[PDB]
């Protein structure tokens, strides 16, 4: 299938209570493989999954090294973000970056990322080419002509068409026990009266990985978009997720609704109905 | 392997 | 400029009367990160509870999980109890083994 690289970094200021928290994680897919964070006790990059504990130390330095200089940069970028919004040293703010690399089925980039963010709102994005950036205002207008004037587009370019994508190659066959299997959904329909005249249809969808997935409910074979209550995929914490989705629909209807599901793990969509006894 | 592209606002 | 978290409070596994398992409460869509999560067991808060890194999602919004080893029974209760700036209380939200 496709595969991604991504990394997130936090930088989270608290004046008065020392300089901002720098956090990063490093994932492949939906597996976190790093952390770092600079309120632990002695801040260092760390293993977050099985694989990648085989890196040597040259791999664990270097990548620690980097991570307390973004630390750095990322409290300085929070002093100027205070300069370009006319804000006080008083508040609490909060710079996102998240970046990376997407391949295709075939091993080939399909494209790179590098966004960033203030105060939960789109800051600057670099676009698609590589080589051009989208600014949200005219702070990051600011930033946009810095960086242009120093050509920082080609160098995100560099890393995101070369080592992002040797290291995720890397990655993907030095963990390819988990990152290349999918798990297919553990599949169910449950059934709860709501009342003598209603019940609810829950599908569920369990143990599966990655998290991307499509579930469904059809009312004799019309999609039920507007009338079904979909959660969040959320984490089971053994790396598979879960996930369901309901419908209310009346007493003696229930054989007219279907749940259809899609995930990789799946040779072919499913679909499935409420088995009574 | 993270990115090690200095980027000052 | 906020975003208030949702919460799912659920287990690893199905759960099974006796049977060794995960209690799960996930909090996301959240803004800004600060967050106090306390899992609960008959209303006290448990001791030994662990959560993931801090990420976000596309949206800037986080997520995070805080999980415990638990066994179910029939009788004891669970829960989630969740204070975020946007919240004027703390939101508990009990576990529903179906849900």
């Amino acid at each position: 299938g496709s595969h991604s690289m991504r990394y997130f970094y936090t930088a989270m200021s608290r004046p008065g209570r020392g300089e901002p928290r720098f956090i990063a994680v490093g994932y492949v897919d939906d597996t976190q493989f790093v952390r770092f964070d600079s309120d632990a006790a002695s801040p260092r990059t760390e293993p977050r999954a099985p694989w990648i504990e085989q890196e040597g130390p040259e791999y664990w330095d270097g990548e620690t090294r980097n991570m307390k200089a973004s630390a750095q940069t990322y409290r300085e970028n929070l002093r100027i973000a205070l300069r370009y919004y006319n804000q006080s040293e008083a508040g609490s703010h909060i710079i996102q970056r998240m970046y990376g690399c997407d391949l295709g089925p075939d091993g080939r980039l399909l494209r790179g990322h590098d966004q960033s963010a203030y105060d939960g709102k789109d800051y600057i994005a670099l676009n698609e080419d590589l080589s051009s950036w989208t600014a949200a205002d005219t702070a990051a207008q600011i930033t946009q002509r810095k960086w242009e004037a120093a050509r920082v587009a080609e160098q995100l370019r560099a890393y995101l068409e070369g080592l992002c994508v040797e290291w995720l190659r890397r990655y993907l066959e030095n963990g390819k026990e988990t990152l290349q299997r999918a798990d297919p959904p553990k599949t169910h329909v449950t059934h709860h009266p709501v009342s003598d005249h209603e019940a609810t249809l829950r599908c569920w969808a369990l143990g599966f990985y990655p998290a991307e997935i499509t579930l469904t409910w059809q009312r004799d074979g019309e999609d039920q978009t507007q009338d079904t209550e979909l959660v969040e995929t959320r984490p089971a914490g053994d790396r598979t997720f879960q996930k369901w989705a309901a419908v209310v629909v009346p007493s003696g209807e229930e054989q007219r609704y279907t749940c259809h599901v899609q995930h990789e793990g799946l040779p072919k969509p499913l679909t499935l109905r409420w088995e009574p006894s | 392997k993270a990115g090690q592209v200095v980027t000052i606002w | 400029i906020q975003r208030t978290p949702k919460i799912q409070v659920y287990s690893r596994h199905p759960a099974e009367n006796g049977k060794s398992n995960f209690l799960n409460c996930y909090v996301s869509g959240f803004h800004p990160s600060d967050i106090e999560v306390d899992l609960l067991k008959n209303g006290e808060r448990i001791e030994k509870v662990e959560h993931s890194d801090l990420s976000f999602s596309k949206d800037w919004s986080f997520y995070l999980l805080y999980y415990t080893e638990f066994t179910p029974t029939e009788k004891d209760e669970y829960a989630c109890r969740v204070n975020h700036v946007t919240l004027s209380q703390p939101k508990i939200v009990k576990w529903d083994r179906d849900m």
